[PDB]
């Protein structure tokens, strides 16, 4: 019942590619909608 | 019927009812938690957000 969302942010110059290396993600936030979710789309 | 010239009964009132529910989503609404001071340097019983 609760979605939850992760997030990190870094600079890179590479192009076509995700460069390899190694990181970890602090918790953001998370919501009580308690909607269960099946499908998710991206807006540009 | 009412009229201002009226005694204890005959008077208009406002009523607000509340409701609730329960349900298996997550708790949005509740009354506030009291709390103690904090004694230091102390052998002592101590609760910090459960
Ligand atoms: C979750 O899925 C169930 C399927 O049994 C459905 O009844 C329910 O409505 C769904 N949740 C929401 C928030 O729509």
């Amino acid at each position: 019942g609760y979605f939850k969302i992760y997030s990190k942010h870094t600079p890179i110059n590479l192009v076509r590619d995700l460069p390899q290396g190694f990181s970890a993600l602090e918790p953001l936030v998370d919501l009580p909608i308690g909607i269960n979710i099946t499908r998710f789309q991206t807006l540009l | 019927g009412f009229q201002p010239t009226n005694g204890v009964g005959y008077q208009p009132y406002r009523v607000v009812v509340l409701s609730f529910e329960l349900l298996h989503a997550p708790a949005t609404v509740c009354g506030p938690k009291k709390s103690t001071n904090l004694v230091k340097n102390k052998c002592v019983n101590f609760n910090f957000n459960g």
